[PDB]
């Protein structure tokens, strides 16, 4: 069936390029597109290829355990579950956690956001940018000039470059490129000069030595990163600055140590990876029309680190909250996870079930099921064991399709940016416009893969910034005698309701995040997560409506169809975690 | 010439991967450019699709029956193995293939190790650790959720430096690091030992650094090198930064009972 959807029109016939496994990503995914006669995108189908059922695993466990099972949902998105379970169950038994708490955790939250978004663009979305080989060919003293034409950052000296290259040099020319290995080198979508080539290949390697010590943040309040530490009543990390046994607890020398780590991280999200941004983006400023789908016209956030604590209204969370149709920015629908008919998800397309003929129906998360279902369709092609080719017009992904209001929506950095940007809140608008101005690009430029990775950059150092916000908001605190870290009037389980509903949510790096718990008899009734990643690789619905992921494939020009670099762009800019979509 | 290591993913959260890379001494940058050639690797290599498979090929056609196979993440077995699908295969499948023809096997964590969250009860994808798969091979487990960062460097280095397979105890982890309790090297042991214990958070124990038994530690049951070695260049552990151990480096630590229970 050639039908059309949401401005899109979707082509089942030319040729079909398979891309499987998906690399550059958390977890596992495959991506399917066919092309036309012209190597345009016609049709693009979004497969998520595991699943291993956490909302299954939490029934008739302790809530208070529950943060740490769903944590091991993703060890790349880390702490952004255990932090919206807690908040679930809160939530649910009415708990309030004192300010200190609230303040770390909005701590470990944007020390996250700080961290995945770096690791991301440099160790997951660059080398779709960056060919590593070019690299050689450059010439370091301009390399150094232009690196320092660029930035303020101290590492730039082109006797630094000259060894780098030396050495990058001898990597290759020893035939075991590792990650290197038949990488897309050459490609003529590669578009940057030798130089900021070399550049760009440095800044990934200090990344990855730097990007180990953001995470201390985590280390100390949470234990450990990844998988750190978190508490229903508020955080474990007792503070005691200047009594007795301060060495068995949270203290001065410790908050020395993270404060110190926090202005390391701004200032290399700062100096660093939102200025290689700006001049890798100058060399793809065409990126700018390419890969928009959704984002142009449908948006959705909740909201992110509430100022005072426990109140999660919009109000109070300092990222916004809020819900776009249809291109229409002017009005920012408040949104409601109570409401039953507001957000929900469908399996239509996906392999889970919903008992017979409720199929085609959508279900919201306090109701919601995971019962897999394994089944092909009439036009799918493989075995039991292999898949050739899917058949999309039946199930197609182990991940489920969510919906607001029956409207698919885009999520993750890019959405939040245009919500704030559009609630006029100038910490948003201002550096958003920056951007803009210095690569001479209009408001419209956003709506892509070019502006959804922006986004993310500008928000790294935002993120930082609240980082060290919220420090200084513990430390006010403690200057003003408020040590405490843990409400216990309900820690104790015969306390509880004997039942009780609840919700849990956090904006976690790659998008809108939510937990519908429900307990009973102390116990965990329901547990239904929808998480970001499953927002936009989320398979097609009832509708036959196209999610954000395939929306955004859909105009691209392959420039070689064996090579498929231009998909991996576009995807990469969605930040994909499938252990996230898929729980 | 540098060893060879391909990096498979299985089921998993890709965070023993995540944990590799915070390693300070050596630099994962370091390792990846200088001790080891990371030949295949889902998470950070450049190329995809079959440009990716082809790199694997390339790699055990070329380095064959010298490569080590790391292994994060474990298969599923239910549906066919389905519930796990890399280039529209089982994983499985690519586990036996890769394995078949390596030097020795490293189960980095929990989930190649023993099965992690995902075999928690009821364990609905009936997720398989590797030894309980590929059993004509050496494994190295080096179990928790995850590893260590310093530890799993250093067993790599180790392995390099000595050319052998470290000392195993009866469950294949490296002794050097799963030889001895957390409790049986814990700071706050002494308190433990003189029964002084945080009975609810943040009373007086809690402030004062007492031992986290009563609140559900797990540390005298577990065997890793957190109260020594410690987290992310010994800035903390779980315990120290105010939270009783999960028990994450041993079998079945999720169905153990609560986590915040004396067990
Ligand atoms: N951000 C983030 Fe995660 Ni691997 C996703 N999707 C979160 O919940
Ligand atoms: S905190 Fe745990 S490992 Fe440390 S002394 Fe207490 S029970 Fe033992
Ligand atoms: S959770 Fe894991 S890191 Fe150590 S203290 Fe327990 S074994
Ligand atoms: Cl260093
Ligand atoms: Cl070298
Ligand atoms: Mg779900």
């Amino acid at each position: 069936y050639p039908y059309q959807t949401q401005g899109f029109t979707l082509d089942n016939s030319g040729r079909r390029i398979v891309v499987d496994p998906v690399t550059r990503i958390e977890g596992h995914m495959r991506c399917e597109v066919n092309i036309d006669s012209n190597n345009v995108i016609t049709n693009a189908v979004s497969t998520g290829t595991m699943w291993r059922g956490l909302e299954v695993i939490l029934k008739g466990r302790d809530p208070r355990d529950a943060w740490a099972f769903v944590e091991r949902i993703c060890g790349v998105c880390t702490g952004t579950h255990a932090l919206t379970s807690i908040r679930a169950v809160e939530n649910a038994l009415g708990i309030a956690i004192p300010d200190n708490a609230n303040c770390i955790r909005n701590m470990m939250q944007a020390t996250l956001h700080v961290h995945d978004h770096l690791v991301h663009f440099y160790h997951l979305h660059a080398l779709d940018w960056v060919d590593v080989v070019a690299a050689l060919k450059a010439d370091p003293h301009q390399t150094s000039a232009i690196a320092q034409s660029l930035s303020a950052w101290p590492l730039s000296s082109p006797g630094y470059f000259r060894d780098l290259q030396n050495r990058l040099k001898r990597f290759i020319e020893s035939g075991q490129l590792g990650p290197f290995r038949n990488g897309y080198w050459g490609h003529p979508a590669m578009k940057l000069p030798p130089e900021a080539n070399l550049l760009a290949v440095a800044h990934y390697l200090e990344a990855l030595d730097f990007q180990k010590e953001i995470v201390k943040i985590h280390t100390v309040f949470g234990g450990k990163n990844p998988h750190p530490n978190w508490l229903v009543g508020g955080v474990p990390c007792a503070i005691n600055l200047d009594e007795t046994g301060a060495v068995g607890a949270v203290n001065m020398e410790r908050l020395n140590l993270v404060s110190s780590i926090i202005q390391k991280a701004r200032q290399f999200c700062e100096q660093v990876y939102l200025p290689d941004v700006l001049l890798i983006a100058s060399y793809y400023k065409d990126w700018a029309k390419i890969g928009g789908g959704l984002s142009s016209m449908n948006l959705l956030a909740y909201g992110e680190f509430p100022d005072n604590p426990n109140d999660y209204s919009a109000s109070n969370l300092l990222l916004p909250r809020g819900a776009i149709i249809n291109g229409r920015f002017d009005e920012i629908h408040p949104v409601d996870l109570t409401a039953p008919d507001e957000i929900q998800e469908f399996v239509t397309h996906s392999w889970y079930t919903y008992g017979n003929g409720n199929n085609d129906k959508g279900l919201h998360p306090w109701d919601g099921l995971t019962e897999p279902q394994l089944v092909m369709g009439e036009h799918y092609k493989g075995t039991k064991t292999f898949i050739e080719q899917v058949d999309e017009s039946a199930k197609y992904s182990w991940i489920k399709s969510p919906r607001w209001k029956g409207h698919a929506m885009e999520v993750g950095p890019l959405a939040r940016y245009l919500i704030g940007y559009h609630q006029n809140k100038p910490e948003f608008k201002e550096p958003v416009d920056q951007l803009l101005s210095v690569l001479k690009l209009p408001k419209e430029a956003l709506f892509s893969t070019l502006g959804r990775t922006a986004a993310r950059a500008l928000e790294s150092v935002w993120a930082g910034n609240t980082l060290q916000y919220f420090f200084d908001r513990l430390m006010r605190n403690l200057k003003s005698g408020d040590t405490a870290t843990a409400n216990v009037t309900l820690w104790e389980p015969d306390t509880w309701p004997t039942s009780a509903k609840g919700v849990g949510f956090s904006e976690a790096p790659r998008g809108a995040l939510g937990h519908w718990i429900k307990i009973a008899n102390q116990k965990i009734d329901s547990y239904q997560c929808v998480v970001p990643t499953t927002w936009n690789a989320g398979p097609r619905d009832d509708k036959g409506q196209i999610g954000a992921y395939e929306a955004a494939l859909m105009g691209t020009k392959l420039a070689v169809p064996d090579q498929p670099l231009e998909i991996l762009r576009t995807l990469h800019s969605f930040d994909p975690c499938l252990a996230c979509s898929t729980h | 010439p540098r060893t060879p290591v391909i990096w498979l993913h299985g089921l998993e959260c890709t965070c023993c991967t995540e944990s590799f890379i915070r390693s300070a001494h050596p630099l994962a940058k370091d390792a990846i450019l200088s001790l080891i050639s990371l030949d295949y690797d889902d998470t950070i290599m450049a190329a995809a699709g079959q440009q990716a498979e082809q790199a694997l090929a390339d790699v055990m056609r070329e380095y064959k029956g010298n490569y080590i196979v790391a292994v994060e993440g474990n298969a599923p077995l239910n549906e066919d193995g389905m519930f796990c699908i890399l280039a529209g295969e089982p994983f499985l499948e690519k586990l036996k293939r890769v394995s078949a023809d390596a030097k020795a096997i490293i189960a980095w964590g929990s989930c190649a190790s023993w099965g992690c969250v995902q075999a928690a009860r009821p364990n609905p994808t009936k997720a398989t650790p590797v030894h309980k798969l590929i059993t004509d091979k050496p494994i190295i487990k080096v179990p928790g959720c995850p590893p260590i960062p310093e530890v799993m460097s250093a067993v790599i280095t180790y392995m390099l430096a000595f050319d052998r397979i470290p000392p195993l105890d009866r469950l294949g982890r490296p002794k050097m690091f799963y030889g001895q309790r957390i409790h049986d090297k814990c700071y706050r042991r002494a308190h433990f030992d003189a029964g002084q214990f945080v009975e609810a958070w943040d009373d007086e124990g809690a402030r004062k650094g007492y031992c986290l038994y009563k609140m559900g530690c797990k540390g005298p049951t577990t065997y890793n090198a957190c109260s020594t070695v410690r987290w992310n260049d010994g800035v903390s552990f779980p315990i120290q930064s105010g939270h009783g151990c999960l028990g994450c480096s041993e079998d079945g630590f999720w169905d153990y009972g609560s986590f915040y229970s004396r067990a």
